[PDB]
RNA sequence: GUGGGCCCCUCCUGGUAAGCAGGACGGGCGAGGCGGGACGAUCCGGACGCCGGGCCAGGGUGCGCCGCCGGGGCCGGAACGGCGUCGGCCG
């Protein structure tokens, strides 16, 4: 009629069993959420740099 | 009792062998494995590993991509452990020396009529078994349509399309669409 | 089994304390490791210096001459299941270490107090006129005689191997 | 629990320190920040706009975005078997410049400084964890003799 | 080939070095104890003491098994390389290692060994880790080939480095597989040595403890 | 495949309490052979291929039933009573 409600008894062991993972190396440098005005200026400067540009 | 659990991981399984029923593949594999054993030469090592792949890990290479890749190093021998196909959208082909598992008939005719050579891997293993002035090349392993559906379309950071046909709108018109 | 050690120790020196003081104690211990542990016990409780904050300078071990029988009076404190108490005991032994074994066995037997339950304040030799307990001062006299207090023990011990015999042995007294 | 509003369980951590109520001092706005810098998160309970959730109080992170009014901070947060890189937007009253690499910059500068200053032999520059102490001499001309005392009760 | 010649010349030079180092090392081993005796006598002629050097190396023996261990304890033991109940290792002394080992005292007994204990352990029970393999240490041919970079060419060089805790202590120590000793004799596995039990710091009694196990 | 768990050690909540009911880090049984705790899924040791030799953990050593001697003492349960016996502290 009544069963158990809650435990976290085995959960820290399950959490450790494969090691604690780390997020990908490129999420630290994702542009997402940065200022768009800064991102615009970045694109202009590289686009007009003759050593950095990739225009054909 | 001994504790061999902490600080140690589960061992790993990789293909140490091709599972093709093809005698040509088996013979080329044993031969290049011997050459590796006796000379070192990570070139022969990588070639021996590549001859064991599973044909979704061995995409094709086209003559046009090869010409672009071998530009301004036209004197080197391109080595491809896969099939070379043709590209009719390239009107003129340059002269190249290519070695491949298989050639298509139209690719062979275009390469020869340009003036280049079509080699096999036994030809390669006779003239040069350790890859001096050879370049190993491969195609786009993630060009398959199957690998474009892996994931969770519906999760807000997916960028992957669903699988069948979906005629509705719920969750398909962006965020704030559920 | 007890052995006599003198332990010298001190606080580890700092800028306010060029040459801190030196403390020495006499310890009765089964061996050197227990002796230094007990020195750190006392100098922690009394001079507020833990093992972490100081260094033991030496643990000298002393051997002692025997061959003559002396009186030792031992002033101690122990702990029971209702509190703590002070006690005096006197023993007749040859050396201080042996006297301290006798004390420890008698506490284990009659008080059921163990070794780490007991702190020894004083141990000193007591002159014959100076004695104050009967079971000691009895034997501090000239011409003490008694018949053997347990001569059955020899007979039983021999029987342990002479399991069967042809008569019940006597007990000579 | 039975209730988990945004500011549940904040009776003490968000309260202001004794005799430290009122407006913040103006270094809070005269400090200069840069991309890539390290910061600690500490919630000031008098300033309500751009105030991070309670989980982020007492953590250290790196600036990813410099904005007109708020800063963007990346925090590694453990979730149930993995680490996640969380990104938050926090106003100036809740951030302080962190000193987590101060010691490292000091040591790098000192290493190069002593290499330049070399005395002809180059000293060992690796940190050495406390060794066992060497042999030496102590006088014992003035020992103090102590003993256990008697129980007094 | 050139291999037989070079092999023989190498071995000959190693042997010459072996005798040289043996006699010098014996001299040094003799002469320390006189040094400290004279220092104590100079101390005693004043009202002064001599305080000698503290232990730089420990010998460490596991004494409890693998059922029921806690995570931090078993991580510390794994890094100590103590995975089986009667295994033993040498260890360096500094604040990091000492503070790690105090956490697992109730699983271990440890102390500071003599040069005689070190010699007996290596000569009776010496095996080497080579390419992940456990290879018997029976001659000086296999120490020169592995440890010559670090200027250790003989068994007596290995003994001397492990006793003095020298510059290549890490490499000399990790070259040895953990020692696989016979089963121990105990009083009270669940009590400290300073309470009459057997785990923990036992000082210079580790030598008698492991003599019967070597 | 699983989404009925349970027990121990420490820390807690309701209840007079419960081999009662509800939570927490770590460990165990579940899904762990062997020896010991007379007897017990979980306690004390130790966690396992088939054998021969040796060393011995936990518990013990009158006979059942494998294994001992020497030495120093004494001779389930509450409030509350005892000039039983041995030891102390204060006057
Ligand atoms: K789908
Ligand atoms: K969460
Ligand atoms: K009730
Ligand atoms: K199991
Ligand atoms: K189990
Ligand atoms: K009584
Ligand atoms: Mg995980
Ligand atoms: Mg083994
Ligand atoms: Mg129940
Ligand atoms: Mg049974
Ligand atoms: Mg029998």
């Amino acid at each position: 009629a009544k069963l158990k409600n809650h435990t976290s008894k085995n959960q820290n062991r399950k959490d450790h069993r494969n090691g604690i993972k780390k997020p990908k190396k490129s999420a630290y440098t994702s542009h997402k959420g940065m200022c768009p005005k800064y991102l615009r200026n970045l694109r202009r400067s590289r686009a007009n740099d003759p050593r950095q540009s990739l225009r054909p | 009792g001994i504790d061999l659990k902490t600080g140690i991981k589960k061992r790993k399984v990789e293909r140490k062998e091709p599972k093709s029923p093809n005698p040509y593949i088996r013979l080329l594999h044993n031969a290049f494995k011997v050459v590796y054993e006796n000379t070192g030469e990570d070139f022969t090592k990588v070639l021996t590993k590549r001859l064991c792949l599973s044909k979704t890990n061995r995409p094709v290479l086209s003559v046009s991509r090869l010409a672009h890749l071998m530009h301004k190093r036209e004197d080197k021998i391109a080595v491809v452990a896969s099939t070379v196909t043709n590209d009719e959208r390239l009107v003129t082909i340059p002269r190249m020396t290519i070695c491949a598992l298989k050639f298509s008939a139209t690719a062979r005719s275009r390469i020869e009529k340009a003036g280049g050579r079509c080699m096999s891997f036994d030809e390669l293993l006779a003239e040069k078994p350790t890859g001096d002035n050879c370049v190993l090349l491969q195609g786009r392993r993630s060009c398959r349509a199957v690998c474009k559906k892996f994931g969770s379309p519906g999760r807000p950071n997916s960028h992957v399309k669903p699988k069948g046909e979906h005629k509705g709108r719920r969750g398909a018109r962006g965020r704030h669409s559920w | 089994m007890m052995q006599k050690y003198i332990v010298y120790g001190r606080r580890l020196p700092s800028e306010k304390f060029p040459e801190p003081e030196v403390f020495r104690m006499t310890i009765y211990a089964p061996n050197e490791i227990v002796a230094k542990s007990r020195f750190w016990y006392h100098l922690k409780s009394l001079k507020k210096i833990k093992r972490t904050h100081g260094e033991i300078l030496d643990c000298q071990h002393i051997e002692e001459n025997g061959d003559f029988v002396k009186n030792f009076g031992v002033l101690l404190r122990y702990r029971s299941r209702v509190g703590q108490h002070n006690m005096y005991r006197e023993v007749r032994e040859t050396t201080s270490a042996r006297a301290m074994d006798k004390v420890y066995s008698e506490m284990a037997g009659q008080c059921r107090a163990r070794y780490h339950d007991i702190q020894i304040i004083n141990v000193k030799e007591v002159a014959d006129e100076d004695v104050r307990r009967e079971k000691v001062a009895m034997f501090t006299q000239k011409g003490v005689r008694f018949p053997h207090p347990c001569p059955y023990v020899h007979v039983k011990r021999a029987a342990r191997t002479a399991r069967f015999q042809d008569r019940a042995p006597h007990v000579p007294q | 629990t039975h209730s988990q509003g945004y500011r549940c369980k904040t009776r003490y951590c968000f309260a202001r320190k004794f005799r430290r109520h009122g407006m913040a001092n103006l270094t809070t706005y005269n400090r200069v920040y840069k991309l890539g810098q390290y910061v600690n998160i500490k919630v000031n309970g008098a300033y309500h706009k751009g105030m991070p959730h309670r989980y982020y109080n007492g953590r250290t992170g790196t600036i990813f975005n410099i904005g007109p009014r708020a800063l963007g901070v990346q925090i590694q947060k453990r979730v149930r078997g993995r680490i996640m890189l969380k990104r938050i937007n926090v106003r100036l009253e809740h951030v302080h410049p962190s000193d987590c690499r101060k010691n490292h910059l000091e040591r790098v500068a000192a290493n190069d400084a002593a290499r330049r200053l070399a005395g002809q032999p180059v000293p060992c520059l690796k940190r050495q964890n406390a060794l066992p102490r060497a042999a030496h001499v102590v006088s014992i001309a003035s020992a103090i003799d102590i003993t256990p005392l008697k129980y007094d009760g | 080939a050139e291999r037989a010649t070079e092999k023989e010349k190498r071995a000959a030079l190693v042997k010459d070095h072996a005798v040289k180092s043996a006699q010098v090392y014996a001299r040094y081993y003799i002469d320390l104890v006189e040094s400290e005796k004279k220092a104590r006598e100079n101390a005693l002629k004043n009202n002064q003491l001599y305080v000698p050097d503290e232990p730089k190396v420990y010998l460490v023996v596991r004494i409890r098994g693998i059922v029921g261990v806690a995570p931090k304890v078993r991580t510390i033991l794994s890094l100590l390389r103590l995975r089986q109940i009667n295994n033993a290792v040498f260890m360096r002394c500094n604040k990091a290692t000492l503070n790690a080992l105090r956490i697992v005292d109730h699983y271990v007994t440890y102390g500071e060994p003599t040069v005689e204990t070190i010699r007996n352990l290596i000569y009776k029970r010496g095996f080497a880790k080579v390419n992940g393999q456990r290879i018997p240490i029976v001659d000086n041919n296999l120490i020169d080939e592995q440890l010559s970079k670090h200027n250790i060419l003989c068994a007596e060089d290995l003994v001397h480095e492990i006793f003095t805790c020298g510059s290549s202590f890490k490499e000399a120590n990790n070259f040895l597989w953990p020692f696989q000793l016979n089963s121990a004799a105990l009083k009270d596995k669940r009590n400290n040595f300073a309470e009459g039990g057997d785990f923990g710091y036992r000082g210079k009694y580790i030598n008698e403890f492991v003599a019967r196990m070597i």
